[PDB]
Order: structure tokens, then sequence, then C-alpha cells
């Protein structure tokens, strides 16, 4: 073919290995934040369930 | 004219009629901390694959 082919095809190619340098970096700096402030979808640690905290009158008041 | 109250009678659970407000907040807690927002959208294909070194797919 003519050089067209193969150099539309290696701007495909460093396109596609560009967009995946960025997104591999985005992950790290997205994991650090997660990890460190817990406010995302990631690194939930557990607490416990509370729907096994009895709500039932006691035999005492103060509860 | 006073009746002993039979076997059972003293156990049981009554209701009581009182003009007491309810007390809403009796165990005087804070606000509880908001939940971590939610994430919409529906799932899309990985963009390149797992982008795990050098597999393509
Ligand atoms: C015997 C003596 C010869 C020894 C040979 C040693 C082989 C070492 C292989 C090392 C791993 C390299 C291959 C893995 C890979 O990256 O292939 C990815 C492949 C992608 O699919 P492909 O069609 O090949 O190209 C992209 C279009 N999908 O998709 C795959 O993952 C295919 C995996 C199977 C590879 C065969």
């Amino acid at each position: 073919d003519g050089p067209e082919k193969n150099y539309e095809k290696t701007l495909a190619i460093l396109q596609i290995e560009s967009e995946k340098a960025e997104l591999r970096l985005k992950e790290q700096e997205v994991r650090r934040l997660m990890r460190a402030r817990g406010d995302g979808p990631w690194y939930q640690f557990p607490t416990p369930e509370k729907e096994f905290i009895d709500h039932s009158p006691k035999a005492t008041p103060d509860n | 004219g006073w009746v002993r109250p039979d076997l059972g009678q003293l156990s049981k659970v009554t209701k009581v009629k009182t003009d007491r407000p309810l007390p809403e907040n009796p165990y005087h807690s804070r606000a509880r901390p908001e939940p971590n927002p939610v994430i919409e959208g529906d799932l899309k294909p990985a963009k390149h694959g797992t982008r795990f070194f050098f597999w393509t797919v």
C-alpha cells in the first residue's frame, strides 16, 4: 500500500497508547485520594452492621 | 368495692393517655454524617480493555 496506511495506522496506534498512558496516571491519582479520604466507592472498610442493634424496650429505662 | 386482678392481668401491656409531648431526640444525638455520594451511569466496556502493560484487548 501507500505511505498513507502506515502513517495513519501509526497515528491510530499513538493515540491508543497515549490515551492509555493518561488513564494509568489518572488511576494512581484516584486511588491515592479514595484510600486516604474514604469518600469514594473504593477502600470502604467495614463498620458493624447496625441491623442487629436491639431497639426493643429494655428491662430498665435508661438505655 | 376493690376487686383483685386475676392471674395475668397485671402483666398486660396497656395504653396510657397523656398530654406530655413526645420527645423527638431522646438520645441527644447529633446529625448522622452524610453518605458517600452514589455514582450514576450505566456500565460501558473498559476503555481500551484491561490496560495491562502491553496486552491490547
